[PDB]
RNA sequence: AUAGGUUUGGUCCUAGCCUUUCUAUUAGCUCUUAGUAAGAUUACACAUGCAAGCAUCCCCGUUCCAGUGAGUUCACCCUCUAAAUCACCACGAUCAAAAGGGACAAGCAUCAAGCACGCAGCAAUGCAGCUCAAAACGCUUAGCCUAGCCACACCCCCACGGGAAACAGCAGUGAUUAACCUUUAGCAAUAAACGAAAGUUUAACUAAGCUAUACUAACCCCAGGGUUGGUCAAUUUCGUGCCAGCCACCGCGGUCACACG
RNA sequence: CCCCACUAUGCUUAGCCCUAAACCUCAACAGUUAAAUCAACAAAACUGCUCGCCAGAACACUACGAGCCACAGCUUAAAACUCAAAG
RNA sequence: ACAUUUAACUAAAACCCCUACGCAUUUAUAUAGAGGAGACAAGUCGUAACAUGGUAAGUGUACUGGAAAGUGCACUUGGACGAACC
């Protein structure tokens, strides 16, 4: 769609902002488990 | 009843369109015969000179 | 350029109006702090009466002392108004005569 | 009846099908340049509900507005693809046609 | 055009109603009067020159009913302002009492009842208004009979009345225009129009009430 | 001068010169024609003068274009119902597209009038306000009434300085 | 634009700058009367008085009007549907929020990538997508599309809570700025609030005070300001001698200055 | 500037650097020679269409920001003050 | 982080939480000092350019020199070569 060149600066900061989505993701399923099994003890 | 006579007028524009296509393909027809002939004599003529 | 050229330029950008030295404003209040004279370029010569003030809105600037003898010292206070010095290059205001601490000239 | 979505029908070109059953469109409109009075398209995207998933890109296909959106984008869905890309039936005579010749003549079923 | 949340425009919101309703002042303070200066201590307001007479001898209602065994279900209450203005009977029989157990004496809070206002007994029990008023009187259980003996007037009253000036030139115009031929006078059927007096007791669940803030 | 074959299209009074106002029912209007041969000739100066006229008259109506994709030119019209109105152009001239349009699909000139006096009501001569929406902006300017003041000053006892004075 | 002056020894072309027209503020000098219109530089700090009451108690109102332009695509159309008015249950109409869809300022691309900005599924959960040179994301500027509308109401976008003690209501004051209206009257008209109402209240508003900022009409008395080399209407004689000074542009003044006094 | 001597360099291999009066200073495609041909000069004057670029001189093949195997570099590229000309 | 109670011959009562801001993060102003650019009636050194400007001028790049500039390599004419033969 775009003819842009890649340059270091950007390279390196869409890894990082890979990174980021990928350890934020995770995160909202450690809040998902947890939120759980605390229901289940209520019961 | 517009809509029914815009119908009517594709159907009579129709007709005329397989009239003008019968017509093109007898003179194609001619064309292409006489276009086979020339080829047919051009193959032959430089089959015998490669043989 | 053409049509589709233009429509994808658009209206021409109106370059920005610059702010003379007033500020786009009629007069500035200000304080004098040194007086001298200034020789004009060529073909010209004269010893044009000038000063510098401190104005209103911070910034120092030279303005030329209109008519025949002033009498300007420094800690006095002049409204200035816009008018090149066609002679001095670079002397952009007018000491207004006849406001605050500038009188009017002598006559003759 | 009544939509809440503006564009009731428009007609677009298919541009991506990454997501799930959803076709992204391209809508183009024209719209008069008022210092010049000459007319030049304007794109607009839509993402259009497929739920066979059976559009292609480069397809123009053919949106009805939904009673009401079903996602934060998805305000419209696949009424009918007009043009399949590669595969068009001439609307006139019905016949396979490839570009500006017929695959198959129209006077084969008179 | 994505705005951004305004959280503290909610939190304060949602604690403002809640204390409104913590904090809500009761019918003891808020309907309270000093009777030397005639003054609701709670906002400090004078009351009009009107009813400084009333507040200082007629009692309200829960004055009377705070008397009573039962806060007098099933009995008549009358007042003062319908005694003196209309002659037919006028009353509330009471139904249901909620007092206020925060005045010293039980002489605030509500009290809900069948309306029979000049004679006509309303079908259905609803909240009573002006509760909180220096107008009311008991009606003695002996005195009942006679205080409630009525006997309804014809009601023969005006059923048409005659358009205005203009109105009437205007509609008389149309006929002849539109061709009808007739010399009918046109006039208003006023017949719908039930006109109740000033006084007629409104509809206490839709009155507000007054705020928390006290003086 | 101005650039382009044909100027003349990018001009408002050739815009305003369509006499196509689809009903309320069309919506949208894909005009399939060809740019050679001499069968639809009819269709390309259909698109290259009456288009803008078209959508001119009807700015809410999408109007999309592709070329080269059948063998022939036709125009194909989406109403709100779901109905298409499929309209073969072959042969046809722009002038005789254009007049054939207006029957199935545009307004007659009555309908159009009628709009036209809905909007005569719009306006009142009699109310007064500013020369944008009323004709007049104040009853000083209608004569026989009392003038405007900025223009004849009134009489002293009209006027409310010495009214008071005359009193008091 | 009906154009004009100005590059050079001279010509033509290109080109900038300026002149002539019409308005608004401020300054100098000057200024007689009447009517009308308009009227802080500052979202800086404010002394004092007043600006919301009504009414047989409940309620209702003080959420309006008036003010300001700090911030700024909340204003428009459609869909849907609260509250409100039509005495009242209706009725539908009128009016108009929230929510949903669409539309909507300027400058800078030396702001070019944003960094979760998507979709599917009843859910669990799965897929990895979404925006962007047809200008995303950003920075800067500005109230606006004016029968009016939007925003704000001392600050912390908000206002539970903090700083703290608030005229961006009317009159008025301090500071500040080139910028400078009275610490008048009346609820008689209209408008708003309240009452069933006679009525009551209102710095809204109405009628006055001040000011050449503008318009209009006068004046027996009473005219000033600028300009006078060319563009551009109009200079005599002296003084000065590249000095003192003048100029919007080109320029003037070196001892005969239509250019300075 | 003239004479003599001798280096880097000119050559080969493998990687960089990415500039030129890289200008035939005359863009690509299609078409015309009719009329006022046409400021001047140069290499006659034009039409259709499209992309690129330019809006007084100087500051400035500069500063800053960003990218780049470039690190005394290249590409993109302003402003303030100044002038009534520059061309 | 945080709790479903009391009451119920008319029916109501009760309901109230804590976490930030730091000399951190953003954008400017001021500058020990170091430099440019432009302007500026009559200073100093040379004479680079305009004529074949006295070595034709210039472009890119490299090295060198008080200063303009010099030289190498390629390129340009925005130089010329006197225009029948001799
Ligand atoms: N920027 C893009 O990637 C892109 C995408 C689609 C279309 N285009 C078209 O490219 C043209 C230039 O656009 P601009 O002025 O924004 O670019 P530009 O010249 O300012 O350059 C901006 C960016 O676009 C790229 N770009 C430039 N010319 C391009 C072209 N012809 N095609 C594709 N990419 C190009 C450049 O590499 C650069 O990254 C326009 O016609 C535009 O429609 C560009
Ligand atoms: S505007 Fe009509 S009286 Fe003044
Ligand atoms: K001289
Ligand atoms: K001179
Ligand atoms: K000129
Ligand atoms: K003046
Ligand atoms: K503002
Ligand atoms: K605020
Ligand atoms: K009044
Ligand atoms: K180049
Ligand atoms: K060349
Ligand atoms: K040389
Ligand atoms: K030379
Ligand atoms: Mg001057
Ligand atoms: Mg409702
Ligand atoms: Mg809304
Ligand atoms: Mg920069
Ligand atoms: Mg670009
Ligand atoms: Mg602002
Ligand atoms: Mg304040
Ligand atoms: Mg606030
Ligand atoms: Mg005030
Ligand atoms: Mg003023
Ligand atoms: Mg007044
Ligand atoms: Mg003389
Ligand atoms: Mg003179
Ligand atoms: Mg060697
Ligand atoms: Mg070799
Ligand atoms: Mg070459
Ligand atoms: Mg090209
Ligand atoms: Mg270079
Ligand atoms: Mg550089
Ligand atoms: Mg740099
Ligand atoms: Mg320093
Ligand atoms: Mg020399
Ligand atoms: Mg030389
Ligand atoms: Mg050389
Ligand atoms: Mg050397």
């Amino acid at each position: 769609l775009y003819y842009r060149r890649a340059h270091r600066r950007f390279v390196t900061k869409k890894a990082l902002c890979i990174r980021v989505f990928q350890e934020t993701q995770k995160l909202k399923k450690r809040r998902r488990a947890l939120k759980a099994a605390a229901a289940a003890q209520k019961q | 009843e517009l809509m029914a006579w815009n119908q009517a007028e594709n159907r009579r524009l129709h007709e005329l369109r397989i009239a003008r296509l019968r017509q093109e393909e007898r003179e194609q027809e001619q064309r292409q015969a006489l276009e086979q002939a020339r080829k047919a004599e051009e193959v032959q003529a430089w089959a015998q000179r490669k043989e | 350029a053409t049509l589709n050229q233009m429509h994808r330029l658009g209206p021409p950008k109106r370059p920005p109006r610059k702010l003379g030295p007033t500020e786009g404003r009629p007069q500035l209040k200000g304080v004098v702090l040194c007086t001298f004279t200034r020789k004009p370029k060529k073909p010209n010569s004269a010893n044009r009466k000038c000063c510098r003030v401190r104005l209103s809105t911070g910034r120092e600037a030279v303005c030329f002392i209109p008519g025949e003898g002033h009498t300007l010292q420094e800690h006095q206070i002049v409204l200035v108004e816009g008018g090149r010095t066609q002679d001095l290059p670079g002397v952009k205001l007018t000491v207004v005569r006849g406001k605050y601490d500038c009188g009017h000239v002598q006559k003759k | 009846v009544r939509s809440s979505v503006h564009a009731r029908w428009i007609v677009g070109k298919v541009i991506g099908t990454k997501m799930q059953k959803t076709a992204k469109v391209r809508v183009t409109r024209l719209v008069l340049d008022p210092y010049l009075l000459k007319y030049f398209n304007k794109r607009k995207t839509y993402f259009a509900h497929d739920a066979l998933q059976q559009c292609t890109v480069g397809d123009i296909v053919l949106l009805r507005a939904l009673p009401v959106p079903r996602a934060k984008h998805v305000k419209h869905e696949l009424a009918e693809i007009v043009f399949k890309v590669g595969k068009v039936i001439d609307p006139v005579t019905g016949k396979p046609c490839a570009g500006t010749t017929y695959l198959e003549s129209p006077l084969s079923s008179e | 055009k994505k705005v951004r949340p305004r959280l503290i425009a909610e939190l304060a919101r949602r604690v403002r109603a809640l204390r409104e309703q913590l904090n809500r002042p009761r019918d003891s303070q808020l309907y309270a009067v000093d009777y030397e200066t005639l003054t609701r201590p709670f906002s400090g307001r004078r009351l009009p020159v009107r009813a400084w007479a009333d507040v200082r001898r007629e009692s309200r209602l829960l004055q009377l009913l705070g008397r009573l065994p039962l806060f007098g279900l099933g009995r008549l209450v009358t007042r003062k302002s319908w005694l003196w203005q209309h002659d037919e009977p006028c009353y509330w029989r009471l139904t249901r009492v909620r007092p206020d157990y925060t005045a010293q004496n039980l002489d605030h809070g509500k009290a809900w009842g069948i309306l029979t206002f000049k004679g006509k007994t309303e079908s259905e029990a609803r909240e009573i208004e002006h509760v909180m008023y220096h107008d009311w009187r008991l009606v003695p259980k002996h005195e009942e009979e006679a205080f409630t003996a009525f006997t309804p007037a014809p009601e023969d009253s005006l059923a048409s009345v005659p358009y205005p000036p203009l109105l009437r030139a205007m509609i008389i115009a149309e006929r002849q225009k539109n061709g009808d031929t007739s010399t009918e006078e046109p006039m208003l059927n006023v017949q719908r129009i039930r006109m109740e007096p000033w006084d007629y007791p409104a509809k206490q669940e839709d009155k507000g009430r007054a705020k928390g803030t006290p003086v | 001068p101005m650039k382009g074959r044909f100027p003349i299209r990018r001009t408002l009074q050739y815009l305003s010169q369509g006499n196509v106002v689809f009903k309320d029912s069309v919506k949208v209007m894909t005009v399939n024609y060809n740019t050679h041969g001499e069968l639809g000739e009819g269709a390309r100066k259909f698109v290259f003068f009456n288009i803008p006229q078209i959508q001119y008259k009807n700015p809410w109506v999408q109007i999309m274009m592709f070329k080269n994709m059948t063998p022939s030119p036709f125009l194909r019209f989406y109403l709100d119902s779901g109905e298409q109105v499929l309209v073969d152009v072959e042969t046809k001239s722009n002038k005789e597209i254009m007049e054939h349009i207006r029957k199935i699909l545009g307004k007659n000139e009555e309908t159009l009038r009628e709009e036209e006096e809905e909007k005569k009501q719009l306006s009142h001569p009699a109310n007064f306000g500013p020369r944008k929406y009323c004709l007049r902006e104040c009853i000083c300017e209608v004569e026989g009434q009392v003038p405007c003041p900025s223009l004849v000053p009134l009489p002293k006892e009209m006027r409310g300085k010495y009214k008071a004075a005359l009193k008091a």
